[PDB]
């Protein structure tokens, strides 16, 4: 049968506005290998995204790393969007980061 | 630390397929195959070992002969084997030293057949389809003999020229970097404290939330995740009652630090102070 992907989003360095960084999305434990992965900025697809070569784990489930270099600011929200035969609809996992105290 | 080759072949329909081949040192990729131009590509300078270009030209042509022949072979007997389109065949083969060696094949993401000393054995749960596939795979003994010497002679010899050549790379120590943030899914009246640790190599690492000297056993360590530069990432999260987040710190131990642990405190805007 088929195996639905696990999706995990992380940055390479602590988030700091106006400083270059890397957004990663690690997608793993899925089968079959046909998969569609996008990195989003403000809900719009980012165009320069690299990914590692497809590989598989001991249990034969596949995994991939998608990543792009980026500079965050205080407006922008980032996410990873995946689609797979096991999914009714594309699943979206956000990059969680702190924005600081709301109250001045 | 086990060097191995992986083979991914995806049969979408009777006349459309995808093919991927790569070589690996444990977690670390070292080689790739290019379907265009049929070239073995070396991801690192030390990926070649002490081996000569005249020997790589032969490996490539053996890889290509087998890679291409494995294609139309699967395509011809796909009905006599009850293979249904679409379907994927995965193979992993390699060796481990101090001594072992392996070659395993999966169909549709499950154990199907494997290579034991001199021939292909079907996995007994895989059923009669796998028994028939071993029949085709074992039709020529000389080919099976050549598969034996690759695992028994050629593979351990390559691990020679590889681990020695790449010692400076696999024995480096890259110090980690850490930071703290609020986790997204706390229960009511509670907080989730997140300690991120990135940029470290090699892989083994230690991270715990602490109250001074006392390890907080609620610390939940996630998966170690890769980066394109070869280093690893990890999050360790702790859920706490909202006021009870005083005096908490995150502590990281890693071989590269020489005893100088990283200690970060849940403080400042995080708390937040006055
Ligand atoms: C791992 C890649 C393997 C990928 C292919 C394996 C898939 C097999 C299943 C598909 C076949 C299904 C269909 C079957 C087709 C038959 O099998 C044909 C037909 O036979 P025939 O030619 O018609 O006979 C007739 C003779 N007349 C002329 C006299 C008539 N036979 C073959 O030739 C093909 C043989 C296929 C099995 C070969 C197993 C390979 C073992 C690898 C060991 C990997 C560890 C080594 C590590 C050391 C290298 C380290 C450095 C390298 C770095 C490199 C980094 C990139």
């Amino acid at each position: 049968i088929q195996r639905t992907p696990k999706i995990q989003v992380y940055s390479r360095h602590p988030a700091e506005n106006g400083k270059s960084n890397f957004l990663n999305c690690y997608v793993s434990g899925f089968h079959p290998s046909d998969i569609e992965v996008d990195l989003l900025k403000n809900g719009e697809r980012i165009e320069k995204v690299e990914h590692s070569d497809l590989s598989f784990s001991k249990d034969w489930s596949f995994y991939l790393l998608y990543y792009t270099e980026f500079t965050p600011t205080e407006k922008d929200e980032y996410a990873c969007r995946v689609n797979h035969v096991t999914l009714s609809q594309p699943k979206i996992v956000k990059w969680d980061r702190d924005m600081g105290s709301l109250v001045p | 630390l086990s060097f191995h080759v992986i083979w991914i072949a995806s049969f979408y329909n009777h006349s459309w397929k995808q093919n991927l081949v790569s070589g690996w040192l444990s977690d670390l990729q070292t080689h790739t195959w290019d379907s265009n131009s049929s070239t073995i590509v070396f991801l690192w300078p030390w990926s070649r070992g002490n081996f000569s270009n005249e020997e790589w030209k032969e490996l490539e042509t053996l890889f290509r002969i087998r890679t291409i022949r494995s294609f139309e072979g699967i395509r011809r007997y796909a009905h006599e084997l009850q293979f249904e389109y679409p379907f994927e065949i995965q193979v992993t083969g390699g060796c481990e030293l101090h001594s072992g060696s392996f070659l395993q094949l999966a169909y549709q993401g499950s154990d199907f057949v494997s290579f034991q000393n001199n021939s292909w054995l079907p996995y007994p749960v895989a059923g009669n389809m796998a028994k028939h596939f071993c029949k085709v795979l074992n039709q020529n003994q000389h080919e099976n003999d050549i598969t034996h010497n690759l695992l028994s002679d050629t593979c351990p010899r390559f691990i020679l020229g590889l681990l020695d050549a790449g010692k400076a790379h696999l024995q480096r120590q890259v110090k980690p970097e850490a930071w703290l943030s609020h986790g997204p899914s706390p229960g009511p009246g509670h907080l989730q404290l997140v300690c991120h640790v990135s940029g470290f190599y090699p892989k083994p690492v230690w991270v715990m939330w602490m109250r001074g000297e006392q390890e907080q056993q609620g610390t939940q360590r996630g998966d170690i995740l890769p980066s394109a530069d070869g280093t690893w990432y990890l999050r360790a999260t702790l859920e706490v009652a909202a006021g009870e987040a005083a005096d908490l710190s995150c502590r990281v131990k890693h071989s590269s630090l020489e005893g100088q642990d990283i200690v970060l405190y849940w403080e400042g805007s995080l708390v937040p102070r006055g």
